[PDB]
């Protein structure tokens, strides 16, 4: 999707 | 009764072609012409003569007229193809190729010419499906061989990898022992396992590909300088490059001639590039004492004219054999003294090159066979990056620990930023690790670290803390393209983690930023074995190109790692590259050729290298950045040595700061990124050279002080 979100999310 | 008095000529005009004698080829090709007008292979020989003259318009005009002769004539189809490709009329020598194949479905060498075209272009897999195809055509095709054997290694295919490698070897053996041009580009035999002989004799083809260039201009020599009276006692330095701009060239050396020392050095900038609009660009031309657009004088003779006429004492090459190179230039030699500098990682094999700039590490004098100039030694290393210009924000860095009660981690959340003292001071209870004047500061889980983890996660672009603008690493084009792109140091305070780019959070990351055609088998196999001693470790390598992914995942499958150790990412902008270089823990290096640049970049970041120089300039490189660094203990005579200093640094976690925090100063502390120092020992070594030449002597091998 957007290019900035994350691979994964911290705890 | 075919044989007619212009086909005698014809004939006779073949002959002395092979013989070599190119002015007796054109002469009895042109009677032919006279005697028989619509001859169509005279057309099209003349045509191949002069386009091999780089008269490039009247080989087309006659390429032009043998196909209005003979329509089926697909060979001069092909070959205007070739000739409109070098008048950088792509669409044209498509169009060419396709009505040769057209034509003749089975004519191999359009076929070959199209794949030529694709793989400039960057389309990998069709310049692969027709150079298949052309060798399937016409299986003896040295050319389309090779070129497709670059192609797989571009994008890692080794499927039948040795067999491929002692082919092209046999080819190149071949064609030099038949005295014609080899099918493996210069640039590219570093990458296969030739004698530095066989590289150098490809080295000095290509050269005289120039020579035979230059011939036609029938100018004379050139007066040279014989002493620095009329430049007023400075000598007169000229560097030629097509890469003032954005190129990885003025990403190493941009800030290099405004450092110059102006009482005994004149600094003359040749351009063989137009302005790319880039602040790399502007800084040139702004710091050069002179700048000089030789991308207006496409005439060879016309630039060299330019040169000789300022009165260059020194000229320095660093386009070697790569794209944009006008080595026509330095063979009309227009100054006394011309030398190999950055560029290029190899040698030119030509007579018309005097030195080539390098150091002890890359190029001992033991192997001084492998290079047709002479050495010119440099006092720790050849190699400089801008990275204290370019990227000050990477200096220094803080983290967060996210990880509650977690031994501090200085690569999962780590912030950088002109500005992070004062947001720092803004801050609460920030914690200082000593690293042994240096320290790294945590920020505390807080509703601060909340807050910058909340960005990063819901992928927004920037947040304001206490006044200060955080930015996330992944939008740094979106906030300042300038910035992203190394054109200016960033404003606002970046943000980079693990979790953008999916690496471990409680794992060793060994990364590699290198395009993928550094890697052979033999290098994979290394860094599974690496992978396999250490636990939970990735190997952190980028989608250069992405059609390389695939392959590289298959190969690690057969030899046991899962899918999951091998981590990709997409080829960032140049700001986010160096600085996620942060996040890793050791970057191994590709021995086959070792990372330049890509060297610099990860040194920059603090992050340890290990390296096993090879023979080759190419593949000694990130050797001698070490030794510079003074991280000796990263270098390995062989593989096995390689292998154990990876898994200590990754297994041995003490070790592993201890190694990180030494590269993390010695980056500062030593000359490896001191441009000013480098440009000083530069200015030792050119006037080395110049006192060497005015004494009367030939140029000899430069070493010690
Ligand atoms: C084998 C070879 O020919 N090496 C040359 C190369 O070094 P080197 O081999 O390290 O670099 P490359 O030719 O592969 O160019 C890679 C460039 O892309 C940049 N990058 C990479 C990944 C990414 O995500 N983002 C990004 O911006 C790197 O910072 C670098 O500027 O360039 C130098 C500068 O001309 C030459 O002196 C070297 O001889």
């Amino acid at each position: 999707q957007r290019p900035t979100q994350p691979v994964y999310q911290i705890q | 009764s075919c044989p007619t008095h212009a086909d005698s000529l014809n004939n006779l005009a073949n002959i002395k072609r092979e013989q070599g004698n190119i002015e007796e080829a054109v002469r009895l090709y042109r009677k032919a012409l006279e005697v028989f007008p619509e001859f169509a292979a005279a057309h099209s020989n003349l045509a191949s003569v002069l386009q091999q003259q780089g008269k490039l318009q009247e080989a087309l005009m006659h390429y032009k007229e043998a196909i209005r002769i003979s329509p089926t004539f697909a060979d001069a189809y092909s070959n205007m193809g070739n000739t409109l490709k070098e008048m950088q009329d792509v669409q044209g020598a498509l169009q060419c190729y396709t009505r040769a194949i057209q034509i003749n479905p089975a004519f191999a060498d359009a076929h070959s010419n199209l794949a030529s075209i694709h793989k400039d272009s960057g389309n990998i897999p069709e310049a692969i499906a027709s150079y298949r195809t052309a060798l399937k055509l016409k299986p003896d095709f040295p050319d389309a061989y090779c070129n497709l054997a670059h192609c797989l290694q571009i994008v890692c295919d080794w499927t039948d990898y040795d067999e491929r490698m002692k082919k092209l070897v046999s080819i190149v053996a071949d064609q030099l022992e038949k005295n014609r041009l080899p099918s493996v580009h210069p640039h590219h035999s570093m990458l296969y396992p030739l004698s530095h002989g066989f590289r150098k004799a490809i080295a000095e083809r290509h050269g005289n590909l120039c020579l035979d260039k230059i011939n036609v201009l029938h100018k004379p020599p050139y007066e040279h300088p014989k002493d620095l009276k009329l430049s007023d006692g400075r000598l007169r330095v000229g560097y030629v490059s097509s890469d003032f701009g954005n190129h990885p060239t003025s990403h190493l050396m941009q800030s290099i001639p405004g450092m110059h020392n102006p009482d005994k050095f004149e600094v003359f900038c040749y351009a063989l590039s137009p302005d790319d609009g880039t602040n790399f660009r502007v800084k040139v031309m702004a710091e050069a004492n002179h700048f000089i657009d030789l991308s207006q004088i496409p005439c060879n003779g016309k630039a060299a004219d330019r040169i000789h006429q300022d009165g260059i004492h020194i000229l320095v090459n660093m386009n070697g054999y790569t794209k944009g190179a006008r080595n026509e230039l330095f063979a009309l030699r227009p100054a006394p003294i011309q030398a190999m500098w950055l560029g290029y990682p190899g040698t030119s094999g030509a007579l018309f090159m005097d030195y080539i700039i390098t150091d002890q590490e890359t190029s001992p004098a033991e192997v001084a066979e492998q290079y047709s100039e002479k050495l010119a030694y440099m006092p720790h290393t050849f190699f400089i990056g801008d990275h204290a210009n370019m990227f000050p924000h990477l200096k220094k860095k803080a983290v967060i620990d996210f990880k509650s009660n977690g031994h501090i981690y200085d690569n999962r959340i780590v912030l950088n930023g002109i500005d992070l003292k004062a947001f720092l001071d803004s801050l609460p209870d920030v914690k200082i690790v000593k690293m042994k004047a240096l320290n790294m500061p945590v920020i505390p889980m807080n509703t601060i670290a909340e807050a910058v983890i909340e960005m990063i996660n819901r992928g927004q672009i920037q947040i304001t803390i206490n006044g200060f603008s955080i930015s996330n690493g992944l939008a740094t084009t979106q906030i300042n393209n300038k910035a992203a792109t190394g054109e200016e140091v960033p404003r606002t305070i970046i943000v980079t983690t693990r979790s953008q780019y999916g690496l471990p959070e409680d794992a060793i990351v060994y990364c590699n930023f290198n395009q993928l055609y550094k890697i052979d088998p033999s290098t994979l196999q290394m860094w599974a074995n690496i992978l396999k001693r250490v636990p939970n470790s990735v190997l952190w390598l980028l989608r250069f190109p992405a059609v390389g992914e695939p392959n590289i995942q298959q190969y690690a499958q057969n030899m046991g790692l899962p899918q999951n150790r091998i981590i990709f990412s997409p080829v960032a902008p140049k700001e986010e590259h160096v600085r996620r270089g942060q996040l890793a823990d050791v970057c191994l290096d590709t021995p086959l050729c070792n990372g330049h640049t890509t060297g610099m970049d990860v040194l920059w970041a603090g992050t340890p290298m290990v390296t096993m120089p090879g023979e080759t300039l190419a593949s000694r490189v990130a050797a001698s950045q070490l030794t510079c660094l003074g991280c000796l203990e990263l270098i390995a005579k062989n593989r096995q040595e390689y292998e154990d200093i990876a898994v200590k640094l990754g297994t041995d976690l003490e070790y592993l700061k201890k190694v990180r925090g030494k590269v993390w100063k010695q980056r500062i502390s030593s000359p490896l990124f001191n441009t000013k120092q480098y440009t000083m020992e530069l200015e030792r070594l050119y006037l080395q050279m110049w006192e060497h030449y005015a004494a009367g002597n030939k140029p000899d091998h430069m070493i010690k002080p």
